[PDB]
């Protein structure tokens, strides 16, 4: 019957009163059950559930809405916060009474649940309301801006709130994010955009970036706390960049990085490298005005003064790499971009002085006599720093030179020590630097083997020193100036030579007189033991012959290049070693014999690259590039017949880089010289594509 | 007076290299040509 | 097994104990336990849910034959005999158990 | 015929600790030293009450965590000691 269910309608909705306002009895449960039960049974459980909804309304409306306008003046919140509690308690008993039709007719009807339906409700005439909701936003905004001003506030009110807007957003969280969630992030923004602007005033980038790290926690915090994690995630990104990013470059020129660089502050340098690590291209930014301080720093110790100390030249780079070698040590935290940054600034620079190599060759000074680990140390960042030079070929010319120097005076503090560094080119260069090295090496072995094998002979038949030098491995003069020996010498040179061809056929001996010394005596008042060119040895000779010697009539009797005569003017130096003019060498100049020179000890060594020498030494690296690449290309070229020029050129720099970068447009003109020299054949279809011709 | 004594002569040995073959290995060496029977 | 064993001692108190609410389905008085019935959901809201929690309770609606398997169910988890099913079924609407619902069903698809 | 049974009661239980956080239906009172709420019914079951069954009733307020807890769901092992569970012996031994 349909007067039946109303009823009994009339009589569980009036219950439903009950169950809804504070007051919750008078009644026996089991008859409200029947009542629903009975309902959706008659298929009058959808009506209960529409009659359920319109009450649940009207107490959301005329129980509420008034009850929290009442406390618009104050405690607004608190009373909407008390509504809420009240509303989801009359929803959960109420539900717990009309289960059955959330049991059957709810799911049936594919409606919501009764809780579900009154939190709806509820965010649809209270929360989330036309006026309501903007009361509760602004009094929340107002609630955090007091706490981020740090006007203790009740933390609890703005999560209770915060949190009764999740719960209304039941499976999502729309409601929160278009109440609170959204106007604070904005009112947070522009909070942080004036903290930034108040900051501007400072303009101290150390307290800037202490403070700004602090207002991350602080703020961070303010949310975990009672804004929850939904609007925490965005400030992370807000906060960072109404901050940070709209200073990414002012706050490394404001104290500042430079400043941070100028002073060492590694930990000063090391908050800035954190506050931009968070950064997007934060680091970047950090990364180029370093590099452009490095830039600066390492060219004004790269541009010569004079001409500077090549040991200063190379020990000042070295300091300056250990710098900010520590920087990225601590501050930079080994970061690889950092790293990356320094060496390339470094490979730049340092190029830019084409004496690099030959001021490194620094090695030779550490070489020619600290502890042994604290050398290694040295000549290991010598070695970072040729890394970065590109002219390696060029360093290891000048270093073998200085080398074959120290082996032919056997004065290196242990070959040992060679042998590491000759090692360490080995790990940084080709194996025929390192045959070149080594061959001077067995050259050497077979120098003292030989020499006794003489001197075993000299006893066999019954003080010549000849020191025999392998061809190629060691650099000689083009042209040995062939000067006349004095005879004793001579003569046992001569055994030398005779006895080096018995021993060794097939091998000569073009003796390189202008290298080597000998305990030359000399009259001094009693004589002395000088060290002297075998130029100068001849040239006192010349004396023995007559005392007074003049300039040019020494060379017409000692056969000695003019300029190599040097001799002279370092003989008279400065007349205590010998008279000539004090030091000016000139053919007007004539020498006497000196005796004024003398010394504490018997043995006295007499004094015996320039603009010339560097000149003749870089045209020689500049030749042997230039054939170097046009074996290089031939080579390639005959491996595989069809080469494209710009494939060709670029196989064959990418391969010689190693050693030099060749210069492409001087490539072409090798180039077009191998296409001359058959090899390269321009195809018809690409000129640029060469055939091999063998 | 100046009677040269302990003389260190210096003479650079030379041929009196790897052949164009090896040039183009080291542990091959040298009608005497540089790595069945002799030419 | 510590939930089984406490469920096999909560009905126990079979020692005509704690059985401090008493249903009336049809005027009979049967005994049961209040707060036991709590934890299974027509008893669930008769008490804690029950606003007049002064259910200490009369049922009406089924018969006690279904609400004796209801019963005999909600303790030791044992239902449903082939004169006692569609009844229970009924009650099984009452009281807010699907299984009751699901067996009778079955039994109902067997028989 | 097939009396189909199903033992998901282990929400009964689930339900007892429920009706617990409810902090509703609390039978009795534990006085720990402080009151704390218990229900007698999960308390008899759990450990042999004697004490509440046994009429030692005229005590509303009886007067005294870890057990509690696991019942619903160094001073331990003492308690377990003076009342003998076995499930509890087993915990505190190997904790």
């Amino acid at each position: 019957d349909e007067k039946y269910v109303n009823s009994i309608w009339d009589l569980l909705k009036n219950a439903i009163q009950e169950i809804q306002r504070k007051n919750n009895s008078g009644l026996s449960f089991e008859e409200l059950y029947r009542n629903a039960y009975t309902m959706v049974l008659h298929k009058h459980g959808e009506k209960l559930y529409t009659g359920l909804r319109e009450v649940v309304t009207e107490h959301l409306i005329n129980k509420v809405r008034e009850d929290v306008l009442n406390s618009l003046n104050n405690n607004f919140l608190q009373t909407l916060n008390q509504a809420w509690n009240d509303h989801q308690t009359a929803m959960v008993m109420i539900r717990d009474i009309l289960m059955y039709m959330d049991r059957v007719y709810v799911q049936q009807n594919n409606v919501e649940n009764v809780y579900n339906l009154g939190l709806i409700i509820f965010r649809d005439q209270v929360v989330r309301y036309g006026c309501i909701r903007d009361h509760l936003r602004q009094t929340l905004l107002d609630m955090i801006a007091r706490e981020r001003k740090g006007e203790v506030v009740d933390r609890g009110a703005i999560r209770n709130a915060c949190q009764m807007l999740m719960i209304l957003g039941l499976e999502g969280r729309s409601v929160y994010e278009e109440d609170f969630e959204a106007p604070f992030l904005e009112m947070s923004a522009e909070f942080f955009q004036m903290e930034s602007q108040k900051f501007l005033a400072e303009n101290s980038a150390s307290v800037y970036i202490k403070k700004v790290e602090a207002r991350i926690n602080e703020e961070i915090e303010r949310v975990m706390h009672c804004l929850d994690k939904s609007t925490e995630e965005p400030i992370v990104k807000v906060v960072e960049r109404e901050l940070i990013s709209k200073h990414m470059k002012t706050i490394v020129e404001m104290s500042g990085l430079v400043h941070m660089l100028k002073n060492g502050k590694t930990e000063d340098l090391g908050c800035m490298y954190k506050l931009f690590s968070r950064v997007p291209n934060g680091l970047k930014t950090m990364c180029e005005c370093m590099s452009s301080y490095l830039r600066e720093q390492g060219k004004a110790l790269v541009s010569e003064e004079g001409g500077k100390n090549p040991v200063d030249y190379i020990q000042g780079l070295l300091d300056l790499k250990s710098r900010f070698d520590r920087f990225l040590l601590e501050s930079f935290n080994n970061d690889r971009l950092f790293k990356q940054t320094i060496a390339g600034d470094f490979e730049y620079f340092l190029n830019l002085n084409s004496r690099s190599p030959e001021y490194l060759s620094f090695i030779d000074d550490k070489l020619k006599k600290l502890t042994e680990q604290e050398v290694e140390t040295i000549l290991d960042k010598a070695m970072v720093l040729f890394r970065f030079m590109q002219e390696k070929d060029v360093f290891e010319r000048y270093y073998k030179q200085h080398l074959a120097r120290r082996l032919l005076t056997n004065k290196s503090v242990s070959d040992d020590s060679e042998k590491n560094m000759i090692s360490k080119l080995k790990t940084e260069c080709g194996c025929q630097f390192t045959s070149k090295l080594e061959g001077m090496f067995r050259d050497m072995s077979i120098s003292n083997t030989t020499m006794d094998e003489f001197r075993q002979h000299l006893q066999a038949t019954g003080d010549l020193t000849v020191r025999v030098l392998t061809t190629g491995y060691w650099p000689t003069q083009s042209a040995t100036p062939k000067c006349n020996i004095p005879p004793a010498p001579r003569h046992a040179f001569e055994i030398f030579r005779r006895f080096y061809l018995a021993k060794h056929s097939g091998r000569q001996l073009t003796l390189q007189h202008h290298m080597g010394s000998a305990d030359l005596n000399a009259t001094f008042y009693r004589k002395h033991i000088l060290q002297v060119s075998t130029f100068q040895m001849t040239i006192l000779m010349l004396f023995n012959n007559r005392e007074k010697y003049t300039f040019e009539e020494i060379q017409q009797e000692t056969d000695i290049p003019e300029r190599e005569l040097r001799a002279l003017q370092s003989l008279a130096c400065t007349q205590r070693v010998l008279t000539k003019k004090s030091k000016e060498i000139e053919n007007g100049h004539i020498f006497t014999v000196n005796d004024q020179f003398t010394s504490k000890l018997h043995r006295v060594k007499i004094q015996t690259e320039s603009d010339p020498e560097r000149k003749e030494t870089r045209q020689k690296v500049d030749d042997d590039r230039k054939h170097e690449i046009e074996a290089a290309i031939v080579r390639i070229m005959k491996s595989r017949k069809k080469m494209q020029h710009n494939v060709l050129v670029a196989e064959v720099t990418q391969q010689l880089k190693a050693r030099f970068l060749p210069s492409p447009v001087v490539i072409k003109k090798r180039i077009e010289g191998l296409i001359e020299r058959e090899y390269l054949a321009r195809t018809p279809e690409d000129r640029k594509v060469y055939t091999y011709v063998a | 007076r100046f009677e040269v004594k302990k003389w260190n002569a210096v003479a650079l040995w030379a041929w009196d290299d790897l052949c164009i073959e090896c040039q183009a290995s080291e542990e091959c060496t040298v009608h005497a040509f540089h790595f069945q029977v002799c030419p | 097994q510590h939930s089984q064993a406490l469920l096999r001692g909560l009905l126990a108190l079979d020692s005509g104990i704690l059985f401090d609410v008493v249903l009336v389905v049809e005027g009979r008085h049967i005994e049961a336990h209040r707060i036991l019935l709590a934890a299974s959901d027509y008893f669930r809201g008769m008490f804690a849910g029950g606003l007049k929690m002064e259910q200490e309770v009369l049922i009406h609606g089924v018969s006690y034959n279904a609400m004796c398997q209801i019963l005999h169910f909600i303790y030791t988890s044992e239902l449903l005999s082939l004169s006692n099913v569609q009844e229970t079924l009924v009650a099984a609407c009452q009281l807010q158990i699907p299984e009751i619902i699901h067996f009778c069903c079955d039994f109902l698809m067997s028989w």
